[PDB]
């Protein structure tokens, strides 16, 4: 969280948090209500979002479900959808925290070799993240979507 | 590094002056531009990798020899290094757009670019050509998007061009 | 014994191809073709 | 030129590599070769690479 | 010179991102008392856990003759 | 470290579920208390040295520890005790601002107890000094945040003991 | 600058700016109007702020201005007031920049050594800055007074 | 030195392509500003010595710099200080006409810092004098051209920094 | 002590003591008689020396005993005299040991931090030690006074 | 580095001869001066801070250097100047004790001019400050040791120039 | 470490009392025995290799340890044994010069027992080797100096045991 | 010398020399007459000392001058005598300096490697130095002989 970032910077400098850090913490505390609204809307309407994202991705990339792909088995398809759900839950956690750090420490760092070891294409998963973010933004309101979008864009950045 | 506010503050502190009306006006201009700065930074963050990939896919067609023999991106290793440099250019340009000053650009990009690239044998003309291609893509995407103010975007890339470009004339 | 004469022996000349225009001048190659 | 006193400690593991470096750099052997013959600035620059 | 015998494990935090060879994060160390404060603070900031520490060399409460 | 706001997220990640009302209530409570915590941290940062001085005067000065034969007698040992108290105050402030004692457990109580046992540091004297710090900070900040800070100070005392 | 800090923190991890840092930047930009208001009032009142703070300090600590004190004499008192003016200017710099970095860089690095060399009581200097804080806070609303109190308290802590 | 037009032409030449729409936009912007630039330059040229007189009166006269023991004390050094102010005004006029500080880097701020250091010139005094020149020129030329000139004057001052 | 410092240097070089170091050790051993004589003089005249030193310090800097000073009241004066006695005992220990190592490691490291914590004037403490040195030089032989003057000057410089 | 003893020893060794009468006379002179050197070193160590303080007050303070735009404006820059003076005084004492200006040459001068040229430090003004330090040290130590200290201070100044 | 004077001063400072006769007698004894200790240290430094060689020949050579399968079979292990032996001799000389066993306890017997147990070095055979070294040094430096060195040698042996 | 060593230590710690070093330097400076006198004794007896030491060494060790020996041959024997004179000169330097640092820096660093490359027996060189020490002690009084033998045995031990 932003509190963790500020306190870590203060500890690194061996000092108490500064005025700017304290005011940033105040701003995050003010925006916590909209953070809660983000979490509620995402968590309570994931299923439509996840279904639309998975269908759109498999339509755009008719390889994994198709021959020579990655989602032959129903178990593999369930794993792909479970990865969708886990990424969106991580996105909710990160939005609530106000910083990238929960997503970064949960499902971001090392994700490239994470899915290299599983043979899932990194461009494929980044396309999946793009479609999931598009679905969530379309399903959210304008200011709500604008607030939530940079987190998904950062995840897309880290993936590729 | 110094952003616009910090560079103005340092400039005034040099003469030992209090922030006057001109200082307040420049600060107001930057603070009003900050919304568009954040917007452009968010857009470039959203489309970053695609922007650099498209810029390379245009630059290697503008100067095809960088992928043919004796070219500087011949291997996949050289190709990935070139794309890494392009990504670095885009990221530091984004930082400079948000900071509204090119000193963060200078301290971390330009101050030894010619030395390093000459040592590695990298051309110093195609790199600025790719820089300008990235800037064109960025400004075209911004114009397509709902960005009311976009003039400032050409400043960082053009400063990179002016600094890292050989003095032809 | 004298097999070791690699640097000592006569240098093994290599062939260097003179540089020629590449795809950077495709438009001018086409111009020359049409002026043919 | 050597310091068997520190070599034995590093060998048995009493002081690991980090403390070996810390003691060796402040040892007179290094102080006569990379700090004594240099300005403080140049000595600091060399100390970074060392 | 009074010195501490410390047993600590300090797992890396950037090995995955940096792609560097692994090292045993568990180690027993003879650390000078002067450097012990900085070493312990660095260990705590690194996130590792110090499992054992003791004053290997020196007498507790000594007033003179620290060096 | 491990923030209070990050605590609910970490627990939800551990059980593989989303934040619920049973935890979002605590999240809202932390959000409400954030302003009070921020002001308390700012006040403590402004008055860091005075709190330590007052606690030392009220607890250790003119005592057996400061007198010869005590672990706080020599000038170097007194400076070490002052530095320890200052670090205690700073990390208590960090824990108060973050809303949890995880930072105190990690970056403070990692090996402090055994270090003091090896060095012969007085555990009871440390407890009394932390109590003096608690009283001084409670007086300076108010009962509302004083109790909250004393919670983490009691946590530090329990970890040391 | 908060923008400076966020950009530097992002560059240290070699990524594009995180959504949290972007939010901090946007909040700083939004609060820039209040920042300019506070800074403008401080600079406009710089004469009266310095004069009243100097009067209060010379009443509370007659030793520094009595014979044998560092600030004793007309020239020494003028120099003390000039130092107060420097620190008020630094506080305006910090107010505009939204942080304490300009204050540290210009007038808070090696200040203890400088004033020890000059023979000045750093506690007296801190008291002077504290009185400047009180006088300035009397000249603005509750919110802006508390906002400038952050920079004033930072200078106080660095001086003591 | 490179003016705005030469800067645009150089940026195009180093890429080998012709002046596209952006280059023409920059050229026409510079041409539009050219009328104001020429007016300000001509006015400054006419009132060249008076501006230096006003700046010297505002900054250096009746000060320790011009009193005995000051670097502006001897008549030769006063004449040299006046000539230096003439240099700064003329080269600021050059940079205003060219829309660039390239001439300032090439000719003005090239070795100037250690030049003054070797000569014993007071850097802060010369900075204040250049500020007085900037303010006098702003008063004599107007807010807009005054700010335009002050851009290059502040560039020179920051170079002296 | 000189002996322990020489032993430390020899151990750091990982060698036995050189002939020059052994000669210096022998010279210190020979001068140990005079060092013990000076220590005897100081310990015998402990009370009077501290009394005149405290009186001279009070006359020189009355602001300490004045209202608002750190040493205000009978208890504060007793604490100041106790500190005087502690530092004189440290000086005696250093003279006996032949080096300022015991003084530094007993009551000279962190002295500035301790006096900053307690609010004591470090300059006042240095002036008090200087008065102690003056009275001791007046009370003892010139050669012994000259030998102890180096240690007194070292203490006062470290407190400066 | 090299003291008088090591200097004469090296001078004899490089040409490969034993110590003759002429070298032994130099060593006798150094031994005669050793007592004065030690007394001066003790005095300077006692008054290290005061010497630099008085020199700065006598040469640099209230000049162009400390005012805004000068090279001693920021508090960090002032502390850096004080640190440079501390180096110069301490190394002058070292060279005075050693009887040879070799430690100065190999630890204070070799590249210091380049560093000041890069940083813009005014060499003339730092020479003036070192002269003030020389004057204060002479006044505090006496003519005989003051001249010896001034020899190495002037050596540092000449190396800087 | 603590020499005799440092140990006496530390004991005095533990109770915070001045130096009395009860410890000044010990100081006088140390200053009296300093010349004998210095002479013994000089002899040990002069004949360090000879003493170790003689002790090894009379205590260890032609034994099972030097035989293959013993603790001293390899040349590297023999070198390590000689290094341990002359370490013991040098640190015993240090302890004799200092008048205290703190140097031996801290820089010699820190973990020597555990290290030897882990490595397999025969502690008993090392004891006989140290006894031979003590006999040789006693018969080479003098009866009084021999006993003085043997005190620290027996202290090291007890620490090993 | 001790002056150089103390100054080097003070520089490394970035501090002035302590009084415990200054008094050692004073004692070293005062006790220089005896060291000088031993110097003139050795330098006056250099030729006789070298000749007698070489004669005794060759009598004790015949293989050195025997066929196949390192010193076998006219030039080889003269060069061995030259080495002996070198080490005598270095010993004189150390005696005058009151320290072994000049000897170690001049003709003691890398001596093992140098003589190993030359094929000379370093043990035989040490024996030659021992014979030189014996001759010097014979030509010197009891105290002076011991003082010079300190440096002589240092050289012998460093050689082997
Ligand atoms: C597809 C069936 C075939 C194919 C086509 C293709 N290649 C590129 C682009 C590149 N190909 C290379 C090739 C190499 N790099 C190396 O280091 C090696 C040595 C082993 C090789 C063979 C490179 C460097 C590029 C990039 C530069 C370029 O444009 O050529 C494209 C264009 C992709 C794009 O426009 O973005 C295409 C269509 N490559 C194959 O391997 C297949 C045989
Ligand atoms: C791509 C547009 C062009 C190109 C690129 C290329 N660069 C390298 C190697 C390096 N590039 C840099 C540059 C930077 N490092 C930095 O830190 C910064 C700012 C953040 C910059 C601009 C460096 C330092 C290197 C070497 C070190 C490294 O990469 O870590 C190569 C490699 C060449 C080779 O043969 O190895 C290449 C190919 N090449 C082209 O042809 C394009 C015009
Ligand atoms: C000789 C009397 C006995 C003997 C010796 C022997 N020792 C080792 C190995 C080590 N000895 C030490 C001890 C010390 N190192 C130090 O620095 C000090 C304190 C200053 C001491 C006491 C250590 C640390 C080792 C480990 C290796 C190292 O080089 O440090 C060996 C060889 C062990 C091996 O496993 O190879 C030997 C043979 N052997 C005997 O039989 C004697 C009784
Ligand atoms: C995988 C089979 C199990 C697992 C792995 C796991 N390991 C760590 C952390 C570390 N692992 C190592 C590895 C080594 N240390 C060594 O000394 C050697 C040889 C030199 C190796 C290979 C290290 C060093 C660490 C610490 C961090 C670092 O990278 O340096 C973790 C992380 C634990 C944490 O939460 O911090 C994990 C998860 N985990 C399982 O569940 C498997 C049974
Ligand atoms: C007298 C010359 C100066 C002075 C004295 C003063 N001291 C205190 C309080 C303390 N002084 C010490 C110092 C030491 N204790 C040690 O053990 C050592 C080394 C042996 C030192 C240097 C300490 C620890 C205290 C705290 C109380 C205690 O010992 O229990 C005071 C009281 C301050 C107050 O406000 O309580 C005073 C007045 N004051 C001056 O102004 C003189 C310069
Ligand atoms: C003061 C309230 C009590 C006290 C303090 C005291 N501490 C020391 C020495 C040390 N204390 C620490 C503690 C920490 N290091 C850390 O990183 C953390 C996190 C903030 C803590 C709490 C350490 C590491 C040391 C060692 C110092 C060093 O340089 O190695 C001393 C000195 C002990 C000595 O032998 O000199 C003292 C006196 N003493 C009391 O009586 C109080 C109850
Ligand atoms: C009187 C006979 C004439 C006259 C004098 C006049 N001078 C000034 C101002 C200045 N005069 C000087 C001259 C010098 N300064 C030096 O150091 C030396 C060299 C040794 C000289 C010759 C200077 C530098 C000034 C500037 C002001 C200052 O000194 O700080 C004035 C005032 C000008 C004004 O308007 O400020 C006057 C009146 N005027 C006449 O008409 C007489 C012919
Ligand atoms: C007033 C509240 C206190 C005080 C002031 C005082 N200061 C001086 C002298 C100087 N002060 C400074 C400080 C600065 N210069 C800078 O550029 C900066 C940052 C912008 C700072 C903080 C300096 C450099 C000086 C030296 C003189 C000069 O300005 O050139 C004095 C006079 C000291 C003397 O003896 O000359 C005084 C009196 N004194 C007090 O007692 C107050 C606590
Ligand atoms: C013969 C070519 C040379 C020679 C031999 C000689 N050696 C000794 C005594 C010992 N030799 C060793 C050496 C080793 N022991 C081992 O286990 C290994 C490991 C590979 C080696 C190299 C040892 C340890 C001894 C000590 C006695 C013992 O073995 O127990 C002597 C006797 C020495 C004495 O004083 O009695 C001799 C004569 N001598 C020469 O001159 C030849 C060049």
């Amino acid at each position: 969280s932003v509190v963790s970032q500020v306190i870590l910077q203060a500890d690194d400098q061996l000092r108490y948090p500064t005025s700017g850090e304290l005011k940033g913490i105040q701003a995050f505390l003010t925006t916590g209500a909209q953070r809660i609204r983000i979490a509620e809307t995402l968590a309570e309407n994931e299923k439509k979002i996840v279904d639309q994202a998975q269908k759109q991705l498999f339509k755009k990339h008719p390889e994994y479900r198709a021959p020579g792909g990655n989602a032959y088995g129903q178990r593999q398809y369930n794993q792909c959808l479970r990865d969708y759900g886990w990424y969106l839950r991580l996105v909710t956690y990160g939005v609530l925290a106000g910083n990238k750090e929960p997503i970064e420490t949960t499902g971001l760092i090392g994700v490239k070799e994470m899915y290299n070891s599983l043979n899932v294409p990194v461009p494929g998963m980044v396309d999946a993240v793009t479609v999931l973010k598009d679905a969530a933004l379309g399903l959210l309101s304008a200011e709500d979507a604008n607030e939530t979008a940079p987190y998904f864009d950062y995840i897309i950045q880290f993936m590729s | 590094m110094r952003d616009a506010v910090t560079t103005l503050i340092k400039n005034y502190d040099l003469t030992g002056r209090y922030l006057d009306r001109n200082a307040m006006d420049e600060l107001k201009a930057y603070f009003e531009s900050g919304s568009a700065r954040i917007a452009a930074a968010a857009m470039i963050n959203a489309n970053s990798a695609t922007i650099v990939k498209r810029a390379a896919a245009q630059l290697f067609e503008e100067i095809p020899e960088l992928i043919r023999p004796s070219g500087n991106a011949y291997t996949t290793r050289r190709f990935s290094a070139c794309l890494r440099d392009m990504d670095y250019y885009l990221r530091y340009a984004s930082y400079a757009l948000i900071a509204a000053d090119n000193n963060v650009l200078d301290e971390r990009v330009l101050q030894g670019l010619r030395e390093t690239y000459n040592s590695l044998g990298v051309p110093i003309g195609p790199t600025v050509r790719g820089i300008q291609i990235m800037k064109e893509m960025i400004e075209a995407m911004a114009e397509d998007s709902s960005l009311n103010s976009t003039d400032f975007i050409a400043s960082p890339f053009d400063h990179m061009t002016r600094e890292l470009s050989e003095l032809s004339v | 014994p004298s097999q070791v004469a690699f640097a000592s022996g006569d240098p093994i000349p290599q062939n260097v191809a003179r540089r020629t225009p590449g795809p950077s001048l495709n438009r001018f190659k086409e111009m020359a073709r049409q002026v043919k | 030129q050597s310091i068997s006193y520190l070599e034995s400690q590093v060998r048995n593991g009493d002081i690991s590599m980090k403390e070996f470096v810390r003691r060796l750099a402040k040892s007179p052997l290094y102080r006569k070769q990379f700090f004594e013959p240099f300005i403080n600035s140049r000595a600091l620059e060399l100390a970074f690479r060392h | 010179m009074r010195m501490f015998r410390i047993t600590a494990c300090v797992p890396s935090q950037t090995r995955i991102r940096t792609q560097r060879e692994l090292q045993n994060t568990y180690f027993t160390k003879l650390v000078p008392y002067d450097n012990w404060f900085r070493e312990q603070q660095r260990i705590m900031k690194m996130g590792g856990k110090i499992v054992k520490v003791e004053l290997a060399t020196g007498r507790p409460g000594t007033n003179a003759g620290l060096a | 470290m491990q923030d209070a706001i990050t605590a609910v997220i970490n627990s939800a990640d551990v059980q593989g579920k989303y934040l619920d009302g049973a935890a979002m209530d605590k999240l809202k409570s932390y959000f409400a208390s954030g302003e009070l915590r921020v002001r308390a941290a700012s006040v403590i940062s402004a008055n860091a040295a005075t709190i330590v001085k007052e606690a030392v005067a009220k607890s250790l000065l003119y005592s057996d520890v400061t007198r010869p034969g005590g672990n706080m007698y020599t000038t170097r040992r007194y400076a070490a005790c002052i530095r320890d108290l200052d670090y205690y105050l700073r990390y208590a402030t960090y824990a108060m601002l973050a809303g949890d004692a995880s930072i105190l457990d990690e970056r403070v109580l990692n090996g402090l107890k055994e270090t003091y046992n090896s060095l012969g540091v007085p555990i009871s004297s440390t407890v009394q000094a932390i109590q003096a710090i608690k009283e001084v900070t409670a007086s300076l900040v108010g009962a509302d945040a004083g109790k909250e800070m004393g919670v983490y100070l009691d946590y530090i005392c329990s970890g040391l003991s | 600058s908060i923008v400076t800090k966020s950009i530097v923190n992002a560059d240290a991890e070699a990524r594009y700016l995180s959504p949290g840092e972007l939010d901090r930047i946007k909040a700083f930009v939004t609060g820039g109007a209040a920042r300019l208001r506070i800074a403008e009032t401080l600079t406009g009142s710089r004469e009266t702020i310095v004069k009243q703070a100097g009067d209060r300090l010379f009443q509370k600590r007659p030793d520094i201005v009595s014979p044998g004190g560092n600030a004793y004499g007309e020239e020494m008192t003028a120099t003390c007031l000039r130092d107060m003016d420097y620190y008020l200017r630094l506080v305006t710099y910090g107010v505009v920049s939204g942080d304490v970095t300009p204050i540290e860089e210009i007038g808070l690095v090696g200040v203890r050594e400088m004033y020890r060399s000059l023979g000045t009581p750093i506690e007296a200097v801190a008291q002077s800055v504290r009185e400047m804080k009180e006088v300035a806070s009397g000249l603005m609303s509750s919110d802006d007074a508390a906002e400038a109190s952050a920079y004033f308290d930072f200078v106080i802590g660095k001086m003591s």
